[PDB]
């Protein structure tokens, strides 16, 4: 009577390192606790008053940021339920670009309230049905909460005002300047055709002069140098070649079979003459810049230097394609001289040094082009990385605005209005699902609560004020960040607006993740074993 | 303390037998110490894509056919390992398995070697515990499952943590393909089922000779 | 903390959160700044750091010392990063950026301890830094004359101020003149690669020389090299990229013959190819032959027989400098060696320099390059001399870019602190405390100068504050006279952008450090 | 290893000075979260599962294991404050570490430590002088309410704080009971003569104040009565056992007939003594020594309570309270053995009271003197122990107020006033001392800062408003009522603490400054450390 044996049946047949969890307390409550812990970890980095987190991954690489998706991806989350919530957040990041923290906070709140509902007596099926009903109601209500629309995307001022809110949460101190930069970069891109490509905006990070010295260049910047002696062209005539700048060779195997003395003596002379003829034929088309994706032969380099031809070597094919897009050239596969339609043009190409790094600049005089680049300065690599993440968020916001032009008030106004309307609807609904609907409505309060907590005020007073103000009917009212006392203000005048599509997708994904986590009843984990990656 | 230029005369000469007595023992010990050192420490410090033929190779790998199915050679002495690797013809490959009883990832390996021995009679599959060899504490604790391979008296196989690239459910087909990827398994030969045996001995033939 | 059977993160994950984490970050920044504290000003010292292999390095340079430290603290690495950033953008003041950032953090540490919201501190830092940068731009002294003599004197004074903290400070005037003369020859881009720097053991510092041309070490002469004359009074230089050897015509060349006459013809053809290249080079009229690729012994003897000079395996940067000094081109083919592609220098000579042989190209009138030949008693001696010269060269290049100067010795910072205190006296009071703390932290550099020099810092700072309050912008620390003086009249000049970038980088680092509330350390793979 | 050739480590200059500040700051940071009404307790697991939940600074630092000599100085500083004052233990550690931390900054600024020490000594003397002249309130003009208010401040930040309305009256009535005057006619209050008994069970509000004395003892035999209507207490300091002859006496029998009578005397000696004690009418017999079984029977037959193994200190308190006399022996000055009725203490009742499955003696309404005891009821042993520690502080606070009849406003009112005054006064002493005295003035503000930060409020604004109010008091002669303005942690705004009844004994603040200054001076005096390697 000193040991409790394993129960006969499945308990004995289990493997050595395996783990089995079944029932409410062992599985569902524990999953809810894990998801709540994940939400707690990410909570403090929400809103303009969010705090950056120094995260160091297994490779001893330092990340400091407040982007929820980056923080989650830099943490090796082990619990499968939190893994699922992270997958939902990453899916939201991929689909929209902003709102990962909203997804995570909403999922955590929903799961916590689901745990409370299960404790007070409801069933999992009832809770899931209630959340699905409430999510459908919220998606119905959301279009009616739209306050204004973009109504113009070729303008600089309007696009800057629209993009300020997205990049105010990250880099709160200085958002106007970054908004102006990203607005200019996006307006240069996005031609009369309605299609907008996010990848057409490039970011170059050059260290040294503080982020306020960043600028926008209509073209591209490569952290390389020029192989040849020429380092400046004023009427660029780029002739892109995807082949190495050398005489082509046989693909199977080539051996120089010499049978007489004269052939041996004349081989090198003939080869050099052929190289010179090819390079002169290239130069006779007026081309003065040559960009090659392969190696550069010594004799080819010499003959190019003889004819005053700039040489730029691009190691990556993606850079070659981007340069072709931004210049207007075609990546030739042979050393044949380029024809006029394949002839690349640019306003200016030169070699310049920024800070202490030599760069090659392909600059367009016009405020237009296929590809635009943002030269980012700063005093730290991590700071420039954060500025790049903010730039990505702003560009994704611009893309979403291109897809859908509707906007809803931010700063917890939309969440409070949604909670109020869903609570009002839940009263009219009889049956047991009304509790789940009301908890779904209450879960929206975690957004204004997080904003108030991060801003340093009492969340309860802010929430009560928001409910009162929305009770009279001002549905565009959220908390005021620039105040040391709990206060609210109208977001429409303040211009604090977030994309409707982002809210829609974030709510959908958070609800789906919470419901899918709730559906799980048993967990059969296997021995972790190895898995180096 | 002076006269350090001793230039000793016969002391070491007079004790030459006693000196060789333990010098030979130390040489014998460092024989296996150097043989093992070549394994320890250095690696201890750290729809054709779906194998259509894997299944069918599994079924006709169940072709024991002959008498019983035998078992891998078990080595219970380090000197036994040393004087079996030192001896024997170096033309054919010698494969050694290191294991400790109880630890997972062993029985599957032994079954794979058992199945492969029938496929390749030339190979000399054998297994030995890490305890008798004299493996280090780290190698014993978390480096036991390893396929030591020797050919020509020198290492040809440098495999430890075979479960990392094989898991724990790997079959003989998986191990055979993995080894053939590196070109270490000797190529198969055509074989037929003899009645049982023909030959008895080889000596002066004295065959038939019709003479007047 | 109840133990979950299935924990959220991986085992061994370390997480420190809250006010203690930020206080630890500030303390770590202080610790890092202490390691470079005493290397400031004319009375600064040098630090010796030994790597694992035992190769010691001696430096007065803040960025070098910080890099040589194996800093792993995530908050402390920001100071090293901003030091490297200041070195890249400006090249001088790498100690000042770290000192200022750590002083900012130390000044705001008490307010953090009492629960002040970090966003307020960050906003105050941004406002103070913007105001200080605008003040520096406004009160920086510039001359609207572009006079050659005045500009040269300004550059020389800036270089002397930059150099007057290193072991070559005794010869600071000499080295500043050399640096200014070197920089003025660079044409438009002022590329560093166009200023050679060679180091040879033996000799006093005053034996260092600047060659108006190019010089490089002798490169593995073959047999028959000693029969080549070693002085030419108007040589024509044939800069080549050619291997002058008897070798296979091509890597994949195969010769198939079936007659002894053809065999002899092939041998004579190889010899004739080599002799054709050599004869073309000789008939080009050149007297000095330099090749990036090796030059064989046969070619060396051929050139000796013609009273010419050869040198193979010349490093590429040396050939580029020779091109810039003499004015030719690097011909990969000898088939067209026209007169225009041949470099020309007045005198070429090979001399003995401290136990080594160096080839000298002097007398170039159109040279756009130079080469520093540094003499010293030890390897680290020349290394530190090169670092100091690099600092001076960067300062002079940037001063060529723009001639805006502010007086050094902390005078500019005392003026900035006075201005910031004056501003902070006229704001509500939550920002006032933080801006006053910023102004107080701006006084670290004069105090550090006094501490390193061995004065009484408090009295000097009191005198400086009184002088700045009562009038007088450029009054800073006078190290020799144990007192204060007008550093503008004392020619303690530095470019204003140096202080601009120092303040900007220090403010950005302080804001980034303060903005962090949690640190998560995943277990190493 | 160097030319000095000493077997041990060595630290010199700013290296050791920073270590001492780091060590002192570490101790303060331990207890900074246990200060003020919004402070919280701590669990101290004792490596074997023993749990100690406490808020007292002395108790925390006594249990902690410390290694650094500088930290040991502050840990012993807390114990000294507890012994000599009884309250303010957490404040003195916080102030001393803050005094040392600010003094180190001046030393790093090349200010000589002697000047800093000279400045600190001057500031401490003037802070004490200023307190005794402008910040003290005489308890004569307040009455009985000040003692309750002074006590209620003590229970604040303790587990009995919210019920302090009921506990303050219970504490005050206990101290007034044990009061008696001595030579020169100076009343004194022997606090810790109020026996405190812990027993879990009912809520804290059912804690009892016994108008007498309580013993953690029971009657010797179950056959005795468990209640005496009119006790005649007899206190003995010897054992009522079988009489065994001393070591120097030997019993040798040569006539076998004499053996039986000698064995009779081994028990009849004790019986005669007990008969003498009972013949005088004694009902309750309290003894420090043991009692054998047969002797217990004599009290049983007489119907008298007999308690054995009574603590020596408990017996003294009962004898003083009941008027009895401790008798180490039954020997008069005539060489005989007798027990007179004059050596009998009297009480109106003695009860074997039962308290939560355990029983204890209640000696109710002692005559010729007044005595008090307190029984604390809690949810478990863990909370009962903390109630005793909290109650001990309250008894000490009331003792200081009754003896020294001056009080000062609480809630950082004194610290804020001193910071304004000292920094203004610091502008008249040389040049080096001015910085040291100003730092002393600023270092005092850690107390109001620590109270505010515990309540999660804007400590920067509250102290600024608190300092602003005090600044007006020191510059405007007709606005001197602002001296009493302190902190109100419930609402986060300045409040007139004299009206609010937040008081402290003047000795708590004054002794804190003297102890903190000298402790800070001792550490500041060091600039080198030699740590010899242990011989093991
Ligand atoms: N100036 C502002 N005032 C109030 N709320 C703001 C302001 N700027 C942004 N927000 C709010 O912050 C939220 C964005 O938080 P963020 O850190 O971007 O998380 P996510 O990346 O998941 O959107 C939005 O819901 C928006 O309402
Ligand atoms: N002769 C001088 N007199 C007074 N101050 C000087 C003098 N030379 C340099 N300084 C001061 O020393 C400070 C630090 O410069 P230095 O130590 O040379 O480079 P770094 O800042 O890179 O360490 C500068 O701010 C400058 O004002
Ligand atoms: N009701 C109250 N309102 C404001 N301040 C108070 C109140 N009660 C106590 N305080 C203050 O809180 C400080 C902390 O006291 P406490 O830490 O409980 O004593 P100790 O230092 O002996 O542990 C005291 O200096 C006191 O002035
Ligand atoms: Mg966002
Ligand atoms: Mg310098
Ligand atoms: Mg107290």
């Amino acid at each position: 009577a000193l040991h409790v044996p394993k129960a006969p049946g499945f308990a004995q047949m289990l493997k050595e390192g395996a783990k089995h969890f079944s029932g409410l307390e062992e599985a569902v409550y524990r999953n809810i606790q894990a998801c709540k812990e994940l939400a707690q970890t990410t909570r403090t980095a929400y809103g303009p008053n969010g705090m950056n987190k120094m995260v160091i991954n297994h490779l001893e690489k330092l990340f400091v940021t407040n982007d929820a998706a980056t923080i989650l991806r830099e943490l090796e989350v082990q619990h499968p339920a939190a893994k699922m919530i992270v997958m939902a957040s990453h899916m939201q990041e991929q689909e929209v670009g902003d709102g990962t923290n909203f997804v995570l906070v909403f999922a955590g709140a929903l799961l916590e309230l689901a745990e409370e509902l299960l404790r007070i007596g409801l069933s999992v099926s009832e809770v899931i049905e209630g959340y699905e009903i409430a999510c459908r109601k919220a998606h119905e209500i959301l279009p009616n909460l739209v306050c204004c629309s973009a109504k113009n995307l070729r303008d600089i001022d309007e696009v800057s005002s629209l993009l300020r809110t997205s990049i105010m949460s990250k880099q709160y101190g200085n958002e106007v300047f970054l908004a102006k930069l990203i607005a200019q970069a996006c307006v240069s891109i996005f031609p009369d055709s309605g299609h907008f490509n996010v990848d057409n905006i490039r970011v170059c990070k050059i260290l040294g002069s503080g982020i306020s010295s960043s600028s926008v260049l209509h073209g591209m910047v490569f952290k390389k140098e020029t192989e040849g002696d020429v380092t400046s062209v004023k009427d660029a005539k780029i002739a892109v070649y995807s082949c190495p700048f050398d005489g082509m060779i046989t693909e199977t195997k080539g051996t120089v079979l010499i049978k007489t003395a004269e052939e041996l003596m004349n081989f090198s002379k003939g080869e050099e003459n052929l190289m010179d003829a090819q390079v002169k034929a290239i130069a006779d088309t007026g081309a003065n810049v040559v960009v090659t994706g392969g190696k550069v032969a010594d004799m080819a380099l010499h003959y190019a230097n003889k004819y005053n031809i700039m040489l730029v070597r691009l190691n990556s094919k993606w850079d070659l394609r981007r340069l072709c897009k931004t210049v207007g050239a075609t990546a030739l596969p042979r050393l044949t001289p380029p024809v006029l339609e394949e002839m690349g043009h640019c306003d200016s190409v030169y070699l310049s040094e920024v800070g202490d790094t030599q760069v090659v600049v392909f600059k367009h005089e016009k405020e237009d082009g296929a590809i635009s680049t943002i030269v980012l300065r700063g005093s730290t690599d991590n700071l420039m990385d954060d500025i790049e993440r903010a730039v990505d968020d702003g560009v994704n916001t611009f893309k979403v605005l291109t897809r859908d032009k509707r906007l809803v008030p931010g700063g917890g106004a939309t969440e409070i209005e949604l909670a109020k309307q869903i609570t009002s609807y839940g009263e009219t609904c009889p049956g047991l699902e009304q509790y789940a609907i009301k908890k779904f409505a209450e879960a929206f309060e975690a957004i204004p609560r997080a904003l108030a907590e991060n801003s340093g005020v009492k969340a309860n007073e802010v929430i009560s004020k928001l409910y009162a103000v929305h009770q009279e009917g001002n549905k565009n009212v959220g908390l005021d960040i620039e105040a040391e006392v709990p206060a609210v203000k109208d977001m429409l005048e303040a211009g604090i607006l977030d994309t409707y599509l982002g809210k829609y997708w974030a709510i959908k994904l958070a609800t789906n993740a919470a419901v899918t986590v709730l559906r799980v009843d048993q967990i059969i984990m296997a021995k972790p074993a190895g898995g180096p990656k | 303390l002076a006269g350090e230029g001793i230039s000793v005369n016969t002391g070491p000469k007079g004790v030459i037998n006693d000196w060789r007595r333990f010098k030979q023992l130390e040489t014998e010990q460092r024989e296996e110490q150097c043989r093992e050192m070549e394994r320890l420490i250095k690696k201890l410090s750290m729809f054709l894509q779906q194998y259509r033929k894997q299944r069918m190779e599994e079924m006709r790998q169940q072709l024991h056919k002959g008498p019983q199915f035998k078992q891998v050679f078990e080595i219970s002495s380090g000197e036994g390992f040393l004087d079996m690797i030192d001896k024997e013809q170096k033309s054919i490959v010698i494969m050694v398995h290191i294991y400790e009883d109880g630890i997972p990832g062993t029985e599957a390996m032994n079954g794979c070697m058992i199945c492969l021995a029938a496929e390749y009679p030339a190979v000399k599959f054998c297994k030995v515990k890490s305890s008798v060899i004299g493996a280090s504490s780290q190698f014993t604790r978390n480096a036991l499952p390893a396929l030591l391979i020797y050919k020509g008296g020198e290492l040809i196989g440098n495999f430890v943590r075979v479960t990392d690239q094989l898991g724990d459910d790997f079959f003989a087909v998986d191990l055979e393909a993995f080894l053939q990827e590196f070109g270490l398994l000797p190529e198969k030969e055509v074989l037929v089922l003899t009645s049982v045996r023909n030959s008895a001995t080889c000596h002066s033939e004295d065959s038939d000779l019709e003479i007047d | 903390m109840m133990p979950t059977p299935v924990i959220l993160l991986k085992e061994g994950t370390d997480s420190s959160q809250g006010i203690p984490q930020l206080v630890s970050n500030i303390s770590a920044c202080q610790v890092i700044a202490e390691a470079v504290r005493t290397t400031l000003g004319p009375r600064g010292m040098d630090k010796l750091i030994v790597d694992g292999r035992g190769k010691a390095t001696i430096s007065n340079d803040g960025a070098t010392i910080l890099k040589l430290l194996d800093v792993v603290h995530p908050a402390a690495k920001t100071l090293v990063d901003i030091a490297k950033s200041q070195d890249a953008e400006v090249g001088d003041g790498t100690t000042s950026v770290t000192l200022l950032a750590a002083e900012f953090l130390k000044q705001v540490k008490p307010y953090v301890e009492e629960g002040l919201h970090p966003q307020i501190i960050i906003r105050a830092f941004r406002t103070a830094t913007q105001l200080a940068v605008n003040k520096i731009k406004e009160i920086a002294v510039t001359v609207k004359k572009a006079d050659k003599v005045e500009q040269r004197k300004l550059l020389e004074k800036c270089a002397m101020t930059a150099l007057s903290s290193k072991l070559i400070s005794q010869q600071k005037a000499f080295f500043a003149k050399m640096v200014v003369d070197a920089v003025m020859m660079l044409d438009d881009l002022l590329q560093l690669k166009m200023i050679g720097i060679k180091k040879v053991q033996g000799g006093a510092l005053e034996d260092s020389q600047l060659v108006a041309g190019v010089a490089f070490k002798k490169t593995f002469s073959y047999a028959g090299f000693e029969m080549q004359p070693k002085k030419y009074h108007n040589p024509k230089i044939a800069l080549l990229n050619v291997e002058l050897e008897l070798k296979a015509e091509k890597d994949n060349a195969e010769i198939r013959v079936h007659t002894v006459e053809d065999y002899q013809a092939i041998v004579d053809a190889e010899w004739n190819i080599l002799y054709d290249k050599l004869e073309k080079i000789h008939h080009s009229g050149a007297k000095v032959v330099l090749s990036k690729l090796p030059i064989g012994d046969v070619a060396t003897q051929y050139f000796a027989d013609r009273d010419m000079f050869c040198a193979g395996r010349v490093p590429e940067e040396d050939l580029k400098r020779t091109m810039m000094a003499c004015g030719g081109s690097i011909q990969t083919s000898v088939n067209a060696l026209s007169a225009d592609v041949l470099g020309r220098c007045q005198v070429f000579e090979e001399t003995q320099i401290g136990g080594e042989r160096y080839n000298f190209f002097t007398g170039c009138p159109k040279a756009k390059t130079c080469t520093f030949i540094l003499r010293g008693g030890a390897e680290q001696f020349m290394e530190e001399t090169e670092r100091s010269l690099h600092d001076a060269i960067m300062i002079v290049r940037r001063a060529i870019k723009n001639d805006s100067v502010v007086a050094g010795g902390g005078a500019i910072e005392m003026e900035l602190s006075k201005y910031l205190r004056d501003y902070s006296r006229t704001i509500p009071g939550k920002q006032q405390l933080l801006i006053g703390a910023y102004a107080k932290a701006l006084e670290i550099i004069p105090r550090q100068l006094c501490d390193n020099a061995g004065f009484d810092a408090t009295n000097i700072l009191n005198k400086l504050r009184a002088r700045h309050a009562q009038g007088g912008t450029w009054y800073g620390v006078d190290i020799n006279n144990e007192d204060i003086a007008d550093n503008f009249e004392a020619f303690v000049w530095e470019p204003a952008m140096v202080r601009i970038n120092a303040l900007t980088a220090a403010s950005e680092a302080a804001c980034l450090i303060v903005s962090v509330d949690e640190t998560i350390k995943n277990p190493r793979s | 290893e160097g030319p000095l050739s000493v077997f041990g480590d060595r630290s010199t200059g700013e290296t050791i000075r920073s270590q001492n500040v780091m060590a002192a700051a570490s101790i303060a940071n331990i207890v900074k979260s246990s200060l003020g009404p919004v402070g919280l307790d701590k669990m101290l697991v004792d490596d074997i599962g023993d749990v100690t939940i406490t808020n007292d600074g002395a108790t925390i630092l006594k249990l902690l294991e410390v290694e650094h000599p500088a930290a040991k100085v502050l840990c012993e500083l807390a114990d000294l404050q507890d012994k000599e004052v009884g309250d303010g233990t957490t404040s003195v550690v916080i102030i001393a570490a803050e005094l040392l931390k600010n003094a180190d900054e001046l030393v790093k600024q090349k200010i000589h430590p002697t000047s800093v020490i000279s400045g600190y000594r001057l500031a401490c003397k003037e802070a004490v002088r200023y307190i005794n002249e402008n910040l003290i309130v005489n308890t004569d003009e307040l009455g009985r309410d000040c003692l309750i208010n002074a006590a209620k401040t003590s229970m604040s930040s303790k587990i009995i704080g919210i019920n302090g309305d009921f506990f303050a009256n219970m504490v005050v009535d206990a101290v007034l009971a044990i009061k008696y005057t001595d030579i020169r006619g100076q009343p004194r209050y022997p606090v810790n003569s109020v026996n405190i008994l812990k027993a879990h069970g009912r809520s804290q509000m059912e804690s009892m104040l016994i108008s007498g004395y309580a013993l953690n003892c029971v009657v010797g035999s179950q056959g005795m009565p468990k209640r005496i209507v009119n006790a005649k207490i007899a206190c003995l300091d010897f054992s009522l056992q079988k009489t065994k002859m001393k070591l120097g006496v030997q019993v040798v029998i040569t006539d076998p007939e004499k053996l039986d009578q000698i064995r009779q005397r081994e028990s009849d000696i004790t019986k005669e003594r007990i008969q003498k004690i009972l013949a005088t009418g004694a009902n309750v017999i309290l003894t420090t020594g043991g009692i054998d079984d047969m002797c217990l029977k004599y009290f049983v037959e007489a119907g008298a309570m007999a308690v054995r193994r009574v603590l020596k200190r408990d017996l003294k308190r009962i004898a003083k309270a009941s008027g009895a006399t401790i008798l180490s022996t039954l020997a008069n000055l005539e060489g005989e053995e007798t027990f007179e009725a004059a050596m009998l203490g009297q009480a109106e009742e003695v009860v074997q009271e039962r308290i939560c499955d355990d029983e204890l003696i209640l000696i109710k309404n002692t005559k010729a003197r007044t005595s008090a005891s307190i029984i604390l009821r809690g949810a478990n042993d863990f909370m009962c122990d903390e109630m005793e520690r909290s109650l001990h502080d309250a008894l000490c606070v009331v003792k200081r107020v009754l003896e020294s009849k001056s009080v000062v406003p609480g809630g950082g009112a004194v610290e804020a006033a001193l910071s304004i005054y000292l920094e203004n006064y610091a502008t008249s002493m040389g040049s080096r001392e001015q910085l040291a005295i100003a730092e002393f003035a600023r270092s005092l503000l850690v107390i109001p800062n620590t109270l505010a930060v515990n309540a999660a409020q804007d400590s920067t604004d509250l102290v600024a408003k608190l300092r602003a109010f005090h600044n007006e008091a020191q510059v405007n002669p007709e606005r001197k009522n602002l001296k009493w303005i302190g902190l109100d942690l419930s609402n986060g705004k300045p409040r007139d603490n004299k009206q609010a009844g937040v008081f402290e004994p003047t000795i708590v603040k004054v002794k804190s400054l003297k102890f903190a200054t000298e402790a800070a001076i001792t550490i500041l005096r060091i600039d080198d450390l030699i740590k010899l390697h242990p011989e093991s």
